């Protein structure tokens, strides 16, 4: 019976997959607030140039 | 049929079960001290234990450096990593040396990861979005058909996008892969084939699996993929990646923070036992091209615990080191780096191993070649080089064609050394008759 | 008239290697003149080619200037024919800001092996009979003709698009792609109506399609290997074919291409067709790329390499030492030379015959002579240049033969490199930086 | 075994500077052996680095080949542990086509001292059994917890970021009470019960508003890099930094000395180590007098063996391959080559650290070997005998396998020799 | 031009004569390596350093609701 199958038609065993890549994700690099608050200044002594 | 080249010839060590080397076996003859050595470098490799070890083969042009390596890569099978390099490739216009070294290094660890992957395939039945004020779209509802049933799905509005990309539309057929939000448009179902005479649409049958299936995979990838796909990020759905993928692709300098999370995350799958590690073996052929730069930095990246097993080739003598420019040091290479090093020397062949060479290449070409035309081309070979009596069986053989003959003779050999000349012959020619 | 933009060049006269069937030279035939052994030896080189089995083999022209070494690679150019591929160029190309010496050298290897894609089509050709389009979701109605058979198609509404975007009408004769509804028009069989104002190009007609209306055809595609590199090396690429920003392909893409291209061979749809590289005047490349060439000629997609130098001994690039033609020994170890010897008075005066005759330029024999002697004196290709100058002369006088005063006038006039360093020598002090 | 990313290497057998508490070296501890001067000098200098008031300080290791002066500099760095920065590189790695000589050196300078910042925040908890949420929106929170449920009266203007990004009956869930965000943990048993890699936690504990304290360590680099540009932050993984502005460091400077002052960070000063200096030149030498004068400056450390040696970019001749203009700022320590006692520890320890059992005649050849040689080529031995050893099934490795392994790999002294012997088959001599 | 043998105290002088001015004059300090830049010419960063010594104070009122 599989020799007849093999014979019918290969895929009917082993059919051909579609190839892909590896989905990873993000690496979710963590840090604090105050590094985004660098070169912010104060209203009352920046801007307006 | 495939293609001849130069070590086409070479099937591995040709060692026996104790190790020790058959004379001639694998396409290889004599030699056989080196092809011990190779084949415990060969126990080292599929060990996995080491990191960093180093190995050079050093000899004669001609006797065979170049073999033996890509013998080791037969014997550890197509499973383990092998890149090989030649020393030239370092001086990069994009990326500076060491970053071209670095990059090699890590070409050569191989990782094997179980992957699970979500994918949605059918006829597309419906395709509703649904949008609201937090004005923007919050998801889309979409129904998929197939043969063992039908289901509805809500999905993200990227995916949504992802649908209007492919101009899909209802009684379509697609395949989504919800890892990364890819989606293929296959067709259109082969229910409305009948429905006109003409018609430019391409026309493919009605899935047959289910609607949602869950299917794990086995992916091969090296370290320097991962550590290349996270450092140009290639797929994100925001507009911002979008618009830094116009600027035009070229290799950066990859920092230590990035391949220091990677091996973060690659250590995290070997202990879930998602993925398995097959480091590999770096092959750098003519390393003398490589300048005082490149050989130092090698002293911190051998000294690694996560580099790869690496085989070195030269063959010069007591030559100057690139980049000083007065240092002579053994094969090219420094002292420092030498003591890094295990040595495996390589011999000059005599007349006996050029004759089974020479007929080793000529049942490899497919030539018929008589024993006295072979006896020619050995001396020829001890007169002048291997490489070049290897190079006149072809030529032979052709002439032997044009005559009529099926094999080649003395005659034809003697005609081709005629027509064709060695560097020894052309370059008493240019001293003496100059 | 008519000046098409290949004009008489320096090589314009070959057409050939003028061999017989057994690859024996003829003493004179397309445009080929002495060189016998030379000759023979391109001529077995290009059975090599032709036949395709064996890869990266190397080859040197060598010999002093003036013996025609660009003239046999040019002949084996021309014997070759256009269907395999032959790249040249200069040794001095490599050294590109875009890219390094090796990828260039890459780029270079992989341009000259072709790629002979292979696939099945279905078409509709036929004579359009009449149209009909109900535009308010829009329906219509076609009818195509050849010869033999007529039908009637009822439209989809993408062909419908389709046709009203290229303004497909009656009377024209059209191809459409059964895959994909691409429309491409012929011609027209029946005039358009001279009733209509304006709209009035005469045009030229085409005979109708034979046959059924429905046919499978198979169509053959060439690509080299580089193109398939550059397409592939990042999205939109297909610009830097043309432009030529191809900076630094990454070596993943060319593994993933070369595994893709041995797939479908085995999977009968493509053949590879591997050609020729041709290297002039490679004394110009450096130590790295002579090292790089080393290892590139080990490839089983390697095509076969030629190259042309005169050197004697002589320095190598980018070191201080020296070596037979400025190639270092690693490579001549691994190449077949090709010798051309000076030429004989018979032999030059061939070759001004058979230019004369390219320039279509009499001269009496007497002038023959003298150019003869001329360019045994001085240099052939002196002498092949003072024939368009002395036939310019003649014509300004209204002659129908150069004469041999208006050779020994254009001699008087234009000057050789010895004439011209004696007179330089004695105004060395009126000329700069002796 | 398994095996890791990380794998038994050159120096993973040392695991710290073997010290006592009065900074006294023993004569074999944590892996180091030997050495006990330069032992005590890194100690020494360990503990001026840990206290972290001086700044710019400049220390060179000097010595012959296989003297063990980067296994010292390793053994710095296990010791210092990970909580304080400690940036290694070689002299080569300078040599940037993205940026100049200088900037190289100056971001490695900023990497290796760490901004320590403590933030507070405030996290409510709960195990998605099932959600009553409808989306305006309206919603209750119908989550779980151990102590009591995480019901929760909702504001109905924000309850769609509840439902966003896919949260699904059997999951576990945290919320943030100030900045709002939402996080998942996946198909926890508890929950998903009626996937691979997912959370399997039990359902949650505590009072569901729980306080919780995080530390972060942010090097200036990072600093300089994040606030250089609007996605910033990607260059610190792709590399593509730029040569950074000078005007964005000093205000870089000038917040972190604010921040120092206001209590609101902490400076955590680090080492460099720049093993092979003899590869920089005067340019970077000279940068380097003045970069070590800034007070957030780290320590260097610098290796190199040489003698009187040519300083690259110059015909000038100098000790150590270094200008004397940068050796009088900084102290000098000097590693001696080693005995056969600490020879043979050394080669027992390597053999503990690639799990090799040998005899006790193996190791007096090995040693011979190793003084007779180089001590680098007497360590290639040992994983080579084990391995000749493995496949005629052996136990332990013996005299004849060494003998073997010697016959088979042979060291620099003999491959010149047989060089020699074929001095015009060699090329370029 | 401070001149001398090492550890004389020039860049120890040119210090105090930045202490001696104060924070409110621009003091610009430079490595002459620092010119061998890769994105600029040598004598771009010179000139830049020398607009970076020259300083501009501005007086401005902010009115505010």
């Amino acid at each position: 019976v599989r020799l007849q199958r093999i014979c019918n038609h290969p895929g009917l065993v082993e059919p051909r997959h579609p190839g892909s890549s590896y989905v990873a994700g993000p690496l979710e690099y963590p840090s604090a607030s105050l590094i985004l608050k660098a070169l912010e200044r104060d209203f009352w002594k920046e801007a307006d140039l | 049929t495939q293609r001849i080249a130069s070590h086409s010839h070479v099937k591995g060590l040709g060692l026996d079960e104790s190790g020790l080397a058959k004379q001639a076996a694998s396409g290889l003859v004599g030699q056989e001290n080196a092809r011990e050595a190779c084949g415990v470098i060969v126990e080292l490799i599929k060990s996995k234990k080491m990191a960093g070890r180093a190995v050079l083969l050093a000899g004669p042009p001609g006797t065979g450096k170049t073999a033996l390596a890509l013998a080791i890569a037969q014997e550890l099978g197509s499973k383990v990593p092998f890149c090989p390099m030649v020393g030239s490739e370092v001086y990069s216009t994009e990326i500076k040396k060491t970053e071209v070294l670095m990059e090699n290094f890590r070409r050569a660890i191989g990782l094997r990861i179980k992957e699970t992957k979500e994918v949605y395939e059918g006829e597309v039945t419906e395709l509703t979005p649904c949008e609201t004020e937090n004005k923007t779209i919050s998801h889309v509802i979409i129904g998929l058909k197939t043969a063992k049933g039908t289901k509805q799905l809500k999905l993200d509005p990227s995916i949504f996008e992802s649908l209007q990309k492919e101009r899909v539309e209802a009684g379509d057929v697609i395949y989504i892969e919800a890892n990364s939000g890819a989606v293929k448009r296959q067709g259109r179902c082969d229910t409305y084939a009948t429905e006109f005479d003409l018609e430019a649409e391409e026309y493919v049958p009605l899935p047959k699996g289910d609607v949602h299936k869950k299917k794990e995979i086995i992916q091969d990838v090296t370290l320097h993929d991962l550590d290349v796909a996270n450092a140009r990020p290639q797929g994100g759905q925001d507009i911002l990646s979008m618009m830094g993928q116009l600027m035009k692709p070229k290799k950066t300098e990859i920092t230590d923070k990035l391949r220091g999370e990677i091996n973060k995350v690659v250590n995290k799958y070997i202990d879930q036992g998602i993925a398995e590690l097959v480091p590999g073996v770096l092959f750098v052929d003519e390393v003398h091209m490589l300048d005082i730069e490149c050989f130092t930095y090698l002293h911190r990246a051998l000294e690694s615990s996560i580099a790869p097993i690496v085989i070195f080739a030269s063959n010069r003598g007591n030559c100057v080191i690139r980049g000083t420019e007065d240092i002579t040091s053994p094969h090219g290479i420094p002292l420092d780096l030498l003591d890094r090093v295990m040595i495996i020397r390589t011999m000059l062949y005599t007349p006996q191993e050029m004759k089974q060479i020479i007929k080793i290449r000529a049942q490899t070409e497919g030539i018929n070649i008589s024993e006295e035309a072979l006896n020619h081309l050995g001396e020829i070979g001890t007169k002048t080089t291997l490489r070049y009596s290897v190079q006149l069986l072809t030529p032979a053989n052709l002439l032997a064609k044009i005559n009529g003959k099926d094999s080649i003779e003395k005659e034809h050999v003697e005609e081709i050394s005629e027509l064709f000349y060695d560097a020894k012959s052309s370059a008493k020619i240019l001293a003496d008759q100059q | 008239d008519v000046t098409r933009i290949e004009r008489i060049g320096a090589h314009s006269h070959i057409r050939g290697l003028g061999l017989d069937d057994a690859l024996e030279p003829r003493q004179a035939s397309q445009g080929m003149v002495g060189q016998l052994a030379a000759r023979r030896a391109a001529g077995v080189v290009l059975e090599m080619i032709r036949e395709g089995k064996i890869a990266g083999r190397a080859v040197l022209i060598a010999g002093q200037p003036g013996t025609g070494k660009t003239a046999i690679a040019m002949g084996m150019a021309q014997a070759l024919g256009p269907d395999t591929p032959f790249t040249a160029i200069a040794g001095s190309e490599i050294f590109s800001l875009e890219m390094s010496k090796t990828e260039a050298l890459t780029q270079a290897f992989r341009r000259s092996i072709g790629v002979r894609i292979k696939e099945e089509t279905e078409i509709i050709e036929g004579e359009v009979v009449e149209i009909q389009i109900d535009r308010p979701s829009k329906v219509g109605k076609l009818t195509l003709k050849t010869t033999e058979m007529e039908t009637i198609y009822d439209l989809g509404t993408k062909m419908i698009e389709s046709l009203t975007k290229d303004k497909v009408q009656a009377g024209d004769v059209i191809t459409i792609d059964k895959a994909t509804g691409k429309i491409s028009k012929l011609g027209r069989s029946f005039t358009r109506a001279r009733d209509y104002d304006a709209m009035g190009s005469q045009t030229k007609f085409v005979q109708c399609p034979d046959g059924e209306l429905q046919k499978r055809k198979e169509v053959v595609h060439t690509v080299s290997l580089h193109e398939i590199d550059v397409i592939n090396s990042r999205t939109q690429g297909f610009l830097a074919l043309f432009s030529g920003d191809t900076g630094e392909i990454k070596s993943e893409v060319r593994e993933q291409i070369n595994a893709k291209v041995a797939e479908w061979r085995e999977e009968g749809k493509a053949e590879i067709i591997p050609g020729v590289l041709f290297i002039d005047e490679v004394h110009m490349l450096d130590i790295e790329s002579f090292s790089f060439l080393n290892r590139a000629l080990e490839s089983d997609m390697a095509p076969v390499l030629i190259m042309a130098t005169n050197r004697g001994i002589t320095r190598i690039r980018g070191t201080s030492y020296q070596s037979p033609h400025g190639i270092p020994i690693d490579l001549l170890d691994r190449l077949l030379i090709v010798s051309t010897t000076p030429y004989s008075e018979k032999d030059t005066k061939q070759i001004l015959r058979i230019r004369c005759e390219e320039e279509d330029v009499e001269m009496s024999e007497d002038a023959y002579t003298v150019l003869t002697r001329i360019g045994l004196e001085t240099s052939l290709r002196y002498a092949i240049q003072l024939i368009t100058a002395a036939s310019l002369v003649c014509r300004k006088r209204k002659g129908t033969e150069v004469q041999v005063d208006d050779i020994k006038r254009v001699y008087s006039l234009f000057l050789d490199e010895s004439r011209s360093t004696q007179y330089m020598k004695e105004y060395q002090d009126a000329f700069l930086f002796n």
